[PDB]
RNA sequence: GCGAUGUGUG
DNA sequence: TGAATCTCTTCCAGCACACATCGGGACGT
DNA sequence: ACGTCCCGGAAGAGATTCA
C-alpha cells in the first residue's frame, strides 16, 4: 500500500517473507564454504524459527513485532480470529446498492410501505434509471444519462416514480437478532433526509426513534423482488416465530 | 446492599441515598455491556450447531412421542396444557376419559378448535410427536415438527427450522440484557415465603416423602425432593409445591384440607440436620482446632 | 455439548468457520476429509443457493440430476 | 453588593445551605502540574532540575574526563499559538542546557587539565502548555488526561476462592516499585512460601533469603521463637511461657515447684494460665515422648572429634537424643511450632530448598531469570546486585518509601529509594503474620492505593528515558578519549530525546484529541481521570471490582459521570472541589469542627485519613452560631453511615455539591432523577453544539458562572478600568490608576478571535458584550465566547414545551417542533469545514494549479480567478471546483466541494515550499497579510502611545501646567517641559524611556513579522504547494436532527409544523414543541417535569415585568415587583435589596429580565414543590402548572388540562445530513474485490453475519445469493449484472466469490492443499 | 485506499 | 503395579456505524 | 540527502496415591 507520499507503510506478509528469504540466502552461503558447525547450527535454528513465525506467528514464544510493540499478522491470523477471511469476508460482506439514514415516524403510512428520501432513492436506483432513460430515448449513450441524473434535470423525478412504483426494498436495523430484523417495504418518496417507518413495526425492530439508524438494501434480480414480496413483506409477518402471539402489537 | 433507599423521586434525595443509587445504576450499565458479550457468543454457538437442519419430508411415519402435561409452580398453573400443546401433531390418539372413546385420531393437528375440545373434556396428559424422536434421515419430517408458527397452517417443506429455532432461543437473552438497566438498580428479590399457604378446597398428595413423627406430634420430612400436591374435588391436579428438607407438615397425606389452611412451615434460612431415632448424642471425630471451632457466649456463659 | 457437536461434524468448512481453525484444518488435512456441500453455511461460504427454501427446490433438481 | 457586571442580571437563587468555600479554579490539575514540570526550581524536587541531577554528572571509566551540569534555559517559541495552529508545527520551545566538560590529568591525582563549558548545548524540544491547559502538536489542539494508577509500595493481596478449587485462600505480597522490577511472595496449598520476580517462574523464598547472604541458622533465628530444654537428671526441665499454654492439651500432669498446678487432660484454661502466672514458675518438667515432634535449631557437632551430630532444621528421635546426649549439651533449642500461632512455614520452605548456599542460590536466580547460559560467578553476583539494589535499575519514589513504611507500620516516612535486607524481611514477616490471623489484606480499589499522575510527572518520566539513551551515547563516545579536540556539542545527541518526547505527546492512549465543541466539553475533558494506558490496567484484563464504585469516592471522584460503553468505570471524572495531594493522592475539603461550633476554617483530608474521623454531612441544620440543631445527626465514620452524637463529630462537609462533577452539577433538580438519566444528561450536555444567538437558561444551577469564566473561551479582564473602545475585533480598556505600575503605564488590549475552526468543525467565535464608556472590574468578562451569554454557560435555548400526545407524530420520542422555531433561526448552527488540496511533482512531471482544466466549462470556471483558486465569498455548492489542479499524462485532478454540502468560502491559505515560485494570488495574499500585520502593530503603537501621552498630560497638572506651551508643539516634544526640581521629572523620564522603548520594539517586531510572512515554508517531503480552503456551512434544523433536554429525554425531531397546527393556549401563544408524556414515568426522570414547571414560573414573572415595562410604570412599581420576586421563598441566601441600585441600574436589570427572570437551584439543596407553587402564584399562572389548551386544527378544547412550561433544550452534533448516505456503485477494495466501507470513502454497508442468518431463517435464497455474489463480490458477475440492468433484463449469473478464491489461495499457501473436485 | 490506536453513537 | 486429581497451555469473550491521528531509523558518497 | 543496511473451561501429561 502506498501512503500519502512516495513511502510504503509496512505490510506484514511481505515482512515475514523478506525475513525468511534473508535467512535462507545466508544459510545457502554458509553451505558452500564448509562453514563451522556451530554457525551452521545457529543459522538453521534461525531459519526454522523464521518459518515458524511465517506460518503461524505467536504460537512459539515471543512473537516478533514490526511497528513498535505489536505482533505482526501471519497467515494463520489471516484465517483465524474475528477478522480472518471467514468471519470477515466470506459470511458478512459489504454490499453495493445499499444505504443508511436516521429513522422518523410519519403515521400516515399503510403498514406495508415506508418513506424513503428522494436523494437516497435517486442514488440507489441509478442503474434502473439509466435503463429507463435510454429506453425512452431522452439520452442516447450512457454518459448522457449520467450527466442528466447528476444534474438532476426535472425528467428524472417522473422516471424515478415509474421505476419505484412496485419495487420492494429491504429495511434493516443494526443489531439484527431475530428474523424480523430484516423486513421489506414498498417505498414512497419523501422530502427531507430521514427514512420514515410505520409505527406498528418498531415493536419488531426494537427501534425507538431516539436516534436509531436503519440501512436499506435494494433487491436486484426478479426472483429476489418476488422473495421480498412473498416472504419478507411487512404484512406477511404479523406473528412472531418464537411464540405464536402477534408481533404487530400497538405499543 | 443491606441499606435500602427509603425515598422516591417526588421527594428529594439526600446525598448518601443518591450515592447508593449510583451503586445500583452502575450495576445496570456494566452488566448490559458485559453480559451482552456473553449472550451474543451464545447465539453464535447455537446457530452453528443447529444449522444443518431442514424440514425435508411430509411424514416420517413413526409413533414415538413425548408426553405433555400442564406446568404448575404453586400458584396459578403457569403454562397450561392448551398453551403447551397448541399446534402439534398428536402421536397417539387421546382417549376421552370415558375410556375407549377415542377423542382425536393419532395424526391430527391440535389447532384451536381441538384445544378447546381438550380443555372442555379436561385432559391432563397428551402424548405428542416431537422432533427429538423423528425417524427421518438428514432433517426432520413435517408432522414431527408440528405446527409452524408465524403462519397458521402446518410447516412447509423447506423452511429451515434450525436457524429460526436457534435465534428464538438466543435472542431474548440478548434483548433483555441490553435492557436490564432501565428498571434502575432495583433488586428483583422475593422471600421464600417460609410456608405453603394452600389456596382452594381439595385433597393432598405427596410424592417422594420419607417423613418421621417428631416429639410434639407433628410430621417432619426427611426426604430431599419431596413434592406436595393439591388435588381438587373432581380429581384434577391443581397445585404443586416444593417442600424443602426438614419442613413441618400440618396434615399428613390423603386428608381433605380447605382454603387458607397452612400445611407446611419451615425456616427459609437454614437446612437442618433432623434425625430419625431417639437417644443420647456423642460427638465422633470432632477434634478442636483441626476441624471444629469452639465458641463461647459471654452473655449466657455457654 | 453444542460447542463440540458443531466441531465434530462431517463437513469441515463449517467447523473451520466456527471458533477455531488451526485444529480443524490440521485434522481434516491429515485425514484427507473430503467435504460435500450438504448444508447451509458451506453453500453460503462457497456462494451459491441454499438448500433452505427456493434453494431447496433447486437442490431437488440438482440431486435428481446426479 | 455585587460586581457591576453581575448587576446586569442577578439570578434569583434558591438554596438554603450557606456556602463557605467558593469553587476552586477548575484546571488546577493540568496547570499546576505543567507549571511544576517546567520551572527553575532549586534543590531538585520534581523538575527538569530533578531529571538532570539524577542522571548527571556522566563520568567515563575515570578517563580523566567527566561531563557535568550547570543550569538550563528555554528560548522563546518560534511561533505563537495561532500561527502554529495555522501552519501545523508544535507550539514548542527549545531547550538550551549548560553542560560543562572537565578533563582531569593522567599520572596525577584527580586534578583537572582544563574544563570547558560548551554553553547551552541544544537538545530536543518540549511542547509548552497553552493557557487553557491544552497542548498543540500538529496544528490540532491535544489534551493529556491524567492517569490513576496503583501506588508504588507494598500490597498484601488475597486472591480468595478461585484457585486450587478447595477454598484455601492464598496470600501474595507484592512490592511494586515506581521504576524497576516487581517482586512477589505467595503461598501454595502446601503452605510453602515461594517468591517470584517479574512474574517469571517460581522459586523458594528462602533462596532469596540466603541469597542476601544469610545462613539457615540465622534464618530460623529471625523467623521463629526458640524453645529451651535443659538436660538434667530428671526429665530435661523445659522453659515454659504461659503464652504457649493456650488451646491444647499438655502431654503430662502439669506440676512443678511442688504440687500439681494444671492437670493433664484439662485443656489449659485462661484461669489455669493465671494459676501458672501466680505460681511464678516457668522452669517446669516434661516427659520424653513429646520432643519427638520438634525441630533442632542450630547445628550440633561432636565435641570429642568435631563432626556433625545433627544439622540445623532437622527433626528428632530418641536415637539422636542419645547421640547428642553423650557429649552433654545440657541446653537444646527448638522451634515453637503451633499450628495456630506459628506455622512452620519457613521451616517447610527450607526443607523444600534445593539449594546449598549463596553460590547455588545466585546460580538458581540467574538460571531462572536469563535461561540457558553459563552461570558465571561474577555474572550471577552482578545480576542480583543489579535487580534490587542498584540506584539505576530499581527505584521507589519518595511516595514509594512513604507508602511502604506506612504499610509496614514503620516509624518515619523518609529513606533510601532502594530496598534493603531489613525491608524484604519485614515484608516477609508481615506476610506470614497475615497468614496467622493478625493484620488484613489491602484492597486495591480503596483510594488510599490509587494515585493521580499528570502531565508533569509523565512528561518527566519520558524525558528521563531520553536522558538514559543520551547517556549511553555520551559515555560511549567519551570513553574513547580525545584531548580537547571536541566540546560538548558533538558528544551529545538531541535526536533520541526529541523523538521520545514527540512519541509521548503524539502516540498514546492518553495524549488525545480534544472535544473542543463546547465550553463544558473542554472543561470536563481536561479534568478526566483515566485508568488505562501505559502503567495502568487494560480493558481486557480489567477486573470487575474496579469497575464498581467504592465508598472512598465520596467527594473525590464523581459517581454519576462515567462514559457508558466498552470501558465503564475506568474513565472516572474528577469531582468539583477535589485536589491533588502533595504526594499525589486525591484530597478533599472539610470544615473543622471544635466542640459544637462549626468553624469556617477548611481543612483538606486524604483518603485513608478520612477513615479515622467521624464526618458529619452537609445538609445538617445549624443555627447562626455553628451549633447543630439536633443532638443526634447523620454522619459517616468508616464506610458505614448512621446517626451519631452531637458532640462527637469532627468535620462537616463543605457544601452540598462536593460529591459531583462539573459535568453533572449543571443539571437542575438532580436529586429527582435516576442515576442513569443523570449520566445520560451529563453526556448529552457535553455533546451540544453552539448556536447562532446564545441564550441563557431560565433554570440553571449557578455553576454556569464558574464554568464559563474558567473555561477560557471568554476574555476575562485583568485590570479593572473603564472601557475606552469597543469593536467586533478588539476591545481597548483604560486601566484605573491605582491598579497600574509606575512605568509601563499604557492600557490593555484584548484581541478577540473571530470566526475560526474548532476540532469538531463548530465555529468558535467571540462577541463584545460591554458597550463603550462602562466600568469593568478585575476578574470580569468582556467577550462572550461560543455559547456564553453575559458570562453564563448557555449551551442550548429554552423553548415553550407542552407534554401531550399529538397525532402520533411523537410516537416513541419524536419531538415535534413548530415552524416558529425554525423561522426565528434559533437553532441555525454554523459549521466550518477545512478542505485541502496538495500539489506534488512526481515522475512524468509536476502538477500545476492553473485555472485551465481539460473538459470543463466557463460557467464551471467563473468562480475561479486568473490563477486557479476561488475568490473569498464565492457561494459555492456541491460539485463546484475550489482549486483547479491537473496532473501530467493531462488529467483533471482538481479539488471539489464534497457532494451535498453548500455554503460560503471564507478563507484561503496558500503555502509554497521554499524555492518554488509563487503565483499571482499567492503574492496577493502575501501583501494582504503584510498590510494587516503592519496595520495591527501600528494600531498597537498608536493607541498605546495615545494612552501614554494622555497620562503625561494628567501628570503635568501639578508641576507646571502650561496649556499654551503644552499644545504649542507636537506632544512628542515633551523632553524638557517646565516642571519643578522634584521627582515628577524623574517619573516623566520613566514614561519617556517607555516611549522610546515602544518605538524600538515596534520597529524590531515589525521587521521580524515581515520576515516570518515573507519566508517560505518547510513541508512534507514530496510536496510543492498546499492550498487550504475553509467553508462556512449554515446547517438549519430539519426532520432527522437530534435534540435533547438535560435529563435523558432525547428525541429525533420528526415533523416540522406550520404555526397554526400547534396547540395554542387559552390566550393565543402557540406552544413550540410537543414532547411525549408516556416517556416520563418509564424513563424515570421526573426531574424534567419540575424543570418545566419552574421555568413556567420564571417566564410568568418575565412577562409580568414585560407588561409593567411596556406600559411605562413609574419605576417605583418595577422596584416593588422585582423586590417581591427576589424576596420570595423560604429561608434562602440571596438577600438582594433595591435601594442601592441608583434607580437606573434597575431599569437595565428589567431590560435584561424582560425575557424571563432566571432562576438558580444548587444541585441537592434546591427548590421544593411548595416554593414553586408560591412562585407561580406570584405570577398570574395556575397553581397546578397545567393549562387548558386548544387544538390548532379543530379549534375545540382539549380534555384534561396539559402541562406547559419552558424547558431548556439542546441541539446535538448528530445531524441527518452527516448521517445519510447511499451507494449504488463506487470503488472496490484491493485484496478482496469488495466494496469499501465508510462514508468518506464512498462505501456501502456491511450485510453482516446475523443478517445472513435472518435471510436463511426466512426462506429467501435467491436474495441471499445475489446479496453475496453479485451485489458484492464476483467481478464477472457484477459487470454482467450492471449491463443486464441497463438493458432492462433483470437477471443474475452468479459465478464464484472472489474472497473465497482468496481463502483458497491462503490455505494453499500453507502446507495444506485445498482443491475443487470434478463434478 | 491498508492496519493499528483512540473518542462517540444506536 | 494403574486410576484418580493437580498443573499448565491453548482458545474465545455480540452487532452495525461515525470521526479523529499516524505509519522505522541508521550509516558510506 | 541518496542509497542501502538492521478468565472461566477444558484437555493434555506429570505425578501421586493402591497395591
Ligand atoms: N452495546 C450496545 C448498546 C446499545 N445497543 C442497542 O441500543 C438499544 C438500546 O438503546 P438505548 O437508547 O441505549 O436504550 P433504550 O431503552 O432503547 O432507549 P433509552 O436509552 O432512551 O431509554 C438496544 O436495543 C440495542 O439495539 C446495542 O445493540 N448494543
Ligand atoms: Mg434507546
Ligand atoms: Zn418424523
Amino acid at each position: 500500500v502506498p501512503l500519502d507520499g512516495g513511502r510504503f507503510a509496512t505490510s506484514d506478509l511481505n515482512d515475514l517473507y523478506r525475513r525468511v528469504i534473508n535467512r535462507n540466502n545466508r544459510l545457502k552461503r554458509l553451505l558452500d564454504l564448509a562453514a563451522p558447525d556451530i554457525i551452521v547450527r545457529n543459522e538453521k535454528r534461525m531459519l526454522q524459527e523464521a518459518v515458524d513465525a511465517l506460518l503461524d506467528n505467536g504460537r512459539r514464544g515471543r512473537a516478533i513485532t514490526g511497528s513498535n510493540k505489536r505482533p505482526l499478522k501471519s497467515l494463520a491470523d489471516m484465517i483465524k480470529g474475528k477478522q480472518g477471511r471467514f468471519r470477515q469476508n466470506l459470511l458478512g460482506k459489504r454490499v453495493d446498492y445499499s444505504g443508511r439514514s436516521v429513522i422518523t415516524v410519519g403515521p400516515y403510512l399503510r403498514l406495508h410501505q415506508c418513506g424513503l428520501p428522494k436523494k437516497m432513492a435517486l442514488e440507489l436506483f441509478k442503474p434502473f434509471i439509466y435503463g429507463k432513460l435510454e429506453l425512452r430515448g431522452l439520452a442516447t449513450t450512457i454518459k448522457a444519462a449520467k450527466k442528466m441524473v447528476e444534474r438532476e434535470e426535472a425528467v428524472v423525478w417522473d422516471i424515478l416514480d415509474e421505476v419505484i412504483r412496485e419495487h420492494p426494498v429491504l429495511l434493516n436495523r443494526a443489531p439484527t437478532l431475530h428474523r424480523l430484523g430484516i423486513q421489506a417495504f414498498e417505498p414512497v418518496l419523501i422530502e427531507g433526509k430521514a427514512i420514515q417507518l410505520h409505527p406498528l413495526v418498531c415493536a419488531a425492530y426494537n427501534a425507538d426513534f431516539d436516534g436509531d439508524q436503519m440501512a436499506v438494501h435494494v433487491p436486484l434480480t426478479l426472483e429476489a423482488q418476488l422473495e421480498a414480496r412473498a416472504l419478507m413483506m411487512s404484512t406477511n409477518n404479523i406473528l412472531s416465530p418464537a411464540n405464536g402471539e402477534p408481533i404487530i402489537v400497538p405499543s | 446492599i443491606e441499606t435500602p433507599i427509603t425515598a422516591n423521586f417526588r421527594e428529594g434525595l439526600n446525598v448518601l441515598q443518591y450515592f447508593i443509587s449510583t451503586h445500583g445504576a452502575r450495576k445496570g450499565l456494566a452488566d448490559t455491556a458485559l453480559k451482552t458479550a456473553n449472550s451474543g457468543y451464545l447465539t453464535r454457538r447455537l446457530v452453528d450447531v443447529a444449522q444443518d437442519l431442514v424440514v425435508t419430508e411430509d411424514d416420517c411415519g413413526t409413533h414415538e412421542g413425548i408426553m405433555m402435561t400442564p406446568v404448575i409452580e404453586g400458584g396459578d398453573v403457569k403454562e397450561p396444557l392448551r398453551d403447551r400443546v397448541l399446534g402439534r401433531v398428536t402421536a397417539e390418539d387421546v382417549l376421552k376419559p370415558g375410556t375407549a372413546d377415542i377423542l382425536v385420531p393419532r395424526n391430527t393437528l391440535l389447532h384451536e378448535q381441538w384445544c378447546d375440545l381438550l380443555e372442555e373434556n379436561s385432559v391432563d396428559a397428551v402424548k405428542v410427536r416431537s422432533v427429538v424422536s423423528c425417524d427421518t434421515d438428514f432433517g426432520v419430517c413435517a408432522h414431527c415438527y408440528g405446527r409452524d408458527l408465524a403462519r397458521g397452517h402446518i410447516i412447509n417443506k423447506g423452511e429451515a427450522i434450525g436457524v429460526i429455532a436457534a435465534q428464538s432461543i438466543g435472542e431474548p437473552g440478548t434483548q433483555l440484557t441490553m435492557r436490564t438497566f432501565h428498571i434502575g438498580g432495583a433488586a428483583s428479590r422475593a422471600a421464600a415465603e417460609s410456608s405453603i399457604q394452600v389456596k382452594n378446597k381439595g385433597s393432598i398428595k405427596l410424592s417422594n416423602v420419607k417423613s418421621v413423627v417428631n416429639s410434639s406430634g407433628k410430621l417432619v420430612i426427611t426426604s430431599r425432593n419431596t413434592e406436595l400436591k393439591l388435588i381438587d374435588e373432581f380429581g384434577r391436579t391443581k397445585e404443586s409445591y416444593k417442600v424443602p428438607y426438614g419442613a413441618v407438615l400440618a396434615k399428613g397425606d390423603g386428608e381433605q384440607v380447605a382454603g387458607g389452611e397452612t400445611v407446611a412451615n419451615w425456616d427459609p434460612h437454614t437446612m437442618p440436620v433432623i434425625t430419625e431415632v431417639s437417644g443420647f448424642v456423642r460427638f465422633t471425630d470432632m477434634i478442636d482446632g483441626q476441624t471444629i471451632t469452639r465458641q463461647t457466649d459471654e452473655l449466657t456463659g455457654l | 455439548g453444542i460447542t463440540k457437536a458443531s466441531l465434530a461434524t462431517e463437513s469441515f468448512i463449517s467447523a473451520a468457520s466456527f471458533q477455531e481453525t488451526t485444529r480443524v484444518l490440521t485434522e481434516a488435512a491429515v485425514a484427507g476429509k473430503r467435504d460435500e456441500l450438504r448444508g447451509l453455511k458451506e453453500n453460503v461460504i462457497v456462494g451459491r443457493l441454499i438448500p433452505a427454501g427456493t434453494g431447496y427446490a433447486y437442490h431437488q433438481d440438482r440431486m435428481r440430476r446426479r | 453588593v455585587y460586581s457591576y457586571t453581575e448587576k446586569k442580571r442577578i439570578r434569583k437563587d434558591f438554596g438554603k445551605r450557606p456556602q463557605v468555600l467558593d469553587v476552586p479554579y477548575l484546571l488546577s490539575i493540568q496547570l499546576d502540574s505543567f507549571q511544576k514540570f517546567i520551572e527553575q526550581d532549586p534543590e531538585g524536587q520534581y523538575g527538569l532540575e530533578a531529571a538532570f541531577r539524577s542522571v548527571f554528572p556522566i563520568q567515563s571509566y575515570s578517563g580523566n574526563s567527566e561531563l557535568q551540569y550547570v543550569s538550563y534555559r528555554l528560548g522563546e517559541p518560534v511561533f505563537d499559538v495561532q500561527e502554529c495552529q495555522i501552519r501545523g508545527v508544535t507550539y514548542s520551545a527549545p531547550l538550551r542546557v549548560k553542560l560543562r566538560l572537565v578533563i582531569y590529568e593522567r599520572e596525577a591525582p584527580e586534578g583537572t587539565v582544563k574544563d570547558i563549558k560548551e554553553q547551552e548545548v541544544y537538545m530536543g524540544e518540549i511542547p509548552l502548555m497553552t493557557d487553557n491547559g491544552t497542548f498543540v502538536i500538529n496544528g490540532t489542539e491535544r489534551v493529556i488526561v491524567s492517569q490513576l494508577h496503583r501506588s508504588p509500595g507494598v500490597f498484601f493481596d488475597s486472591d480468595k476462592g478461585k484457585t486450587h478449587s478447595s477454598g484455601k485462600v492464598l496470600y501474595n505480597a507484592r512490592i511494586i516499585p515506581y521504576r524497576g522490577s516487581w517482586l512477589d511472595f505467595e503461598f501454595d496449598p502446601k503452605d510453602n512460601l515461594f517468591v517470584r520476580i517479574d512474574r517469571r517462574r517460581k522459586l523458594p523464598a528462602t533462596i532469596i533469603l540466603r541469597a542476601l547472604n544469610y545462613t539457615t541458622e540465622q534464618i530460623l533465628d529471625l523467623f521463629f521463637e526458640k524453645v529451651i530444654f535443659e538436660i538434667r537428671d530428671n526429665k530435661l526441665q523445659m522453659e515454659l511461657v504461659p503464652e504457649r499454654l493456650r488451646g491444647e492439651t499438655a502431654s503430662f500432669d502439669i506440676e512443678a515447684n511442688g504440687k500439681v498446678y494444671v492437670e493433664k487432660g484439662r485443656r489449659i484454661t485462661a484461669r489455669h494460665i493465671r494459676q501458672l502466672e501466680k505460681d511464678d514458675v516457668k522452669l517446669i518438667e516434661v516427659p520424653v515422648e513429646y520432643i519427638a515432634g520438634k525441630v533442632v535449631a542450630k547445628d550440633y557437632i561432636d565435641e570429642s572429634t568435631g563432626e556433625l551430630i545433627c544439622a540445623a532444621n532437622m527433626e528428632l528421635s530418641l536415637d539422636l537424643l542419645a547421640k547428642l546426649s553423650q557429649s552433654g549439651h545440657k541446653r537444646i533449642e527448638t522451634l515453637f511450632t503451633n499450628d495456630l500461632d506459628h506455622g512452620p512455614y519457613i521451616s517447610e520452605t527450607l526443607r523444600v530448598d534445593p539449594t546449598n548456599d549463596r553460590l547455588s542460590a545466585l546460580v538458581e536466580i540467574y538460571r531462572m531469570m536469563r535461561p540457558g547460559e553459563p552461570p558465571t560467578r561474577e555474572a550471577a553476583e552482578s545480576l542480583f546486585e543489579n535487580l534490587f539494589f542498584s540506584e539505576d535499575r530499581y527505584d521507589l519514589s519518595a511516595v514509594g518509601r512513604m507508602k511502604f513504611n506506612r504499610s509496614l507500620l514503620r516509624e518515619e516516612i523518609e529513606g533510601s529509594g532502594i530496598l534493603s535486607k531489613d525491608d524484604i524481611i519485614d515484608v516477609m514477616k508481615k506476610l506470614i503474620d497475615i497468614r496467622n490471623g493478625k493484620g488484613e489484606v489491602d484492597d486495591i480499589d480503596h483510594l488510599g492505593n490509587r494515585r493521580i499522575r499528570s502531565v508533569g510527572e509523565m512528561a518527566e518520566n519520558q524525558f528521563r528515558v531520553g536522558l538514559v539513551r543520551v547517556e549511553r551515547a555520551v559515555k560511549e563516545r567519551l570513553s574513547l578519549g580525545d584531548l580537547d579536540t571536541l566540546m560538548p556539542q558533538d558528544m551529545i545527541n538531541a535526536k533520541p530525546i526529541s523523538a521520545a518526547v514527540k512519541e509521548f505527546f503524539g502516540s498514546s492512549q492518553l495524549s488525545q484529541f480534544m472535544d473542543q465543541n463546547n465550553p463544558l466539553s473542554e472543561i470536563t475533558h481536561k479534568r478526566r481521570i483515566s485508568a488505562l494506558g501505559p502503567g495502568g490496567l487494560t480493558r481486557e484484563r480489567a477486573g470487575f471490582e474496579v469497575r464498581d464504585v467504592h465508598p472512598t469516592h465520596y467527594g473525590r471522584v464523581c459517581p454519576i459521570e462515567t462514559p457508558e460503553g466498552p470501558n465503564i468505570g475506568l474513565i472516572n471524572s474528577l469531582s468539583v472541589y477535589a485536589q491533588t495531594n502533595e504526594y499525589g493522592f486525591l484530597e478533599t475539603p472539610y470544615r473543622k469542627v471544635t466542640d459544637g461550633v462549626v468553624t469556617d476554617e477548611i481543612h483538606y483530608l486524604s483518603a485513608i485519613e478520612e477513615g479515622n474521623y467521624v464526618i458529619a454531612q452537609a445538609n445538617s441544620n445549624l443555627d447562626e452560631e455553628g451549633h447543630f440543631v439536633e443532638d443526634l445527626v447523620t454522619c459517616r465514620s468508616k464506610g458505614e453511615s448512621s446517626l451519631f452524637s452531637r458532640d462527637q463529630v469532627d468535620y462537616m462537609d463543605v457544601s452540598t455539591q462536593q460529591v459531583v462533577s462539573v459535568g453533572a452539577s449543571l443539571i437542575p433538580f438532580l436529586e429527582h432523577d435516576d442515576a442513569n438519566r443523570a449520566l445520560m444528561g451529563a453526556n448529552m450536555q457535553r455533546q451540544a453544539v453552539p448556536t447562532l444567538r446564545a441564550d441563557k437558561p431560565l433554570v440553571g444551577t449557578g455553576m454556569e458562572r464558574a464554568v464559563a469564566v474558567d473555561s477560557g473561551v471568554t476574555a476575562v479582564a485583568k485590570r479593572g478600568g473603564v472601557v475606552q473602545y469597543v469593536d467586533a475585533s478588539r476591545i481597548v480598556i483604560k486601566v484605573n490608576e491605582d491598579e497600574m505600575y509606575p512605568g509601563e503605564a499604557g492600557i490593555d488590549i484584548y484581541n478577540l478571535t473571530k470566526y475560526t475552526r474548532s476540532n469538531q468543525n463548530t465555529c468558535i467565535n467571540q462577541m463584545p458584550c460591554v458597550s463603550l464608556g462602562e466600568p469593568v472590574e478585575r476578574g470580569d468578562v468582556l467577550a462572550d465566547g461560543p455559547s456564553t451569554d453575559l458570562g453564563e454557560l448557555a449551551l442550548g435555548q429554552n423553548m415553550r414545551v407542552a407534554f401531550m400526545p399529538w397525532n402520533g407524530y411523537n410516537f416513541e420520542d419524536s419531538i415535534l417542533v413548530s415552524e416558529r422555531v425554525v423561522q426565528e433561526d434559533r437553532f441555525t448552527t454554523i459549521h466550518i469545514q477545512e478542505l485541502a488540496c496538495v500539489s506534488r511533482d512526481t515522475k512524468l512531471g509536476p502538477e500545476e494549479i492553473t485555472a485551465d482544466i481539460p473538459n470543463v466549462g466557463e460557467a464551471a470556471l467563473s468562480k475561479l480567478d486568473e490563477s486557479g483558486i476561488v475568490y473569498i465569498g464565492a457561494e459555492v455548492t456541491g460539485g463546484d471546483i475550489l482549486v483547479g489542479k491537473v496532473t501530467p499524462k493531462v488529467k483533471d485532478s482538481s479539488l471539489r466541494v464534497p457532494n451535498g454540502v453548500s455554503g460560503t468560502v471564507i478563507d484561503v491559505q496558500v503555502f509554497t515550499r521554499d524555492g518554488v515560485e509563487k503565483d499571482k494570488r499567492a503574492l496577493e495574499i502575501e501583501e494582504m497579510q503584510l498590510k494587516q500585520a503592519k496595520k495591527d502593530l501600528s494600531e498597537e503603537l498608536q493607541i498605546l502611545e495615545a494612552g501614554l501621552f494622555s497620562r503625561i498630560r494628567a501628570v503635568l497638572v501639578a508641576g507646571g501646567v502650561e496649556a499654551e506651551k503644552l499644545d504649542k508643539l507636537p506632544r512628542d516634544r515633551w523632553l524638557e517641559l517646565g516642571l519643578t526640581d522634584e521627582e515628577k521629572q524623574n517619573q516623566l523620564e520613566q514614561l519617556a524611556e517607555q516611549y522610546d522603548e515602544l518605538k524600538h520594539e515596534f520597529e524590531k517586531k515589525l521587521e521580524a513579522k515581515r520576515r516570518k510572512i515573507t519566508q517560505g515554508d518547510d513541508l512534507a517531503p514530496g510536496v510543492l504547494k498546499i492550498v487550504k480552503v475553509y467553508l462556512a456551512v449554515k446547517r438549519r434544523i430539519q426532520p432527522g436532527d437530534k435534540m435533547a433536554g438535560r435529563h435523558g429525554n432525547k428525541g429525533v425531531i420528526s415533523k416540522i409544523n406550520p404555526i397554526e397546527d400547534m396547540p395554542y393556549d387559552e390566550n393565543g401563544t402557540p406552544v413550540d414543541i410537543v414532547l411525549n408524556p408516556l416517556g416520563v414515568p418509564s424513563r424515570m426522570n421526573i426531574g424534567q417535569i419540575l424543570e418545566t414547571h419552574l421555568g413556567m414560573a420564571a417566564k410568568g414573572i418575565g412577562d409580568k415585568i414585560n407588561a409593567m415595562l411596556k406600559q411605562q410604570q413609574e419605576v417605583a412599581k418595577l422596584r416593588e415587583f422585582i423586590q417581591r420576586a427576589y424576596d420570595l421563598g423560604a429561608d434562602v441566601r440571596q438577600k438582594v435589596d433595591l435601594s442601592t441600585f441608583s434607580d437606573e441600574e434597575v431599569m437595565r436589570l428589567a431590560e435584561n429580565l424582560r425575557k424571563g427572570m432566571p432562576i438558580a437551584t444548587p444541585v441537592f439543596d434546591g427548590a421544593k414543590e411548595a416554593e414553586i407553587k408560591e412562585l407561580l402564584k406570584l405570577g398570574d399562572l395556575p397553581t397546578s402548572g397545567q393549562i387548558r389548551l386548544y387544538d390548532g386544527r379543530t379549534g375545540e378544547q382539549f380534555e384534561r388540562p396539559v402541562t406547559v412550561g419552558y424547558m431548556y433544550m439542546l441541539k446535538l452534533n448528530h445531524l441527518v445530513d452527516d448521517k445519510m448516505h447511499a451507494r449504488s456503485t463506487g470503488s472496490y477494495s484491493l485484496v478482496t474485490q469488495q466494496p469499501l466501507g465508510g462514508k468518506a470513502q464512498f462505501g456501502g454497508q456491511r450485510f453482516g453475519e446475523m443478517e445472513v442468518w435472518a435471510l436463511e431463517a426466512y426462506g429467501a435464497a435467491y436474495t441471499l445469493q445475489e446479496m453475496l455474489t453479485v451485489k458484492s463480490d464476483d467481478v464477472n458477475g457484477r459487470t454482467k449484472m450492471y449491463k443486464n440492468i441497463v438493458d432492462g433484463n433483470h437477471q443474475m449469473e452468479p459465478g464464484m466469490p472472489e474472497s473465497f478464491n482468496v481463502l483458497l489461495k491462503e490455505i494453499r499457501s500453507l502446507g495444506i492443499n485445498i482443491e475443487l473436485e470434478d463434478e
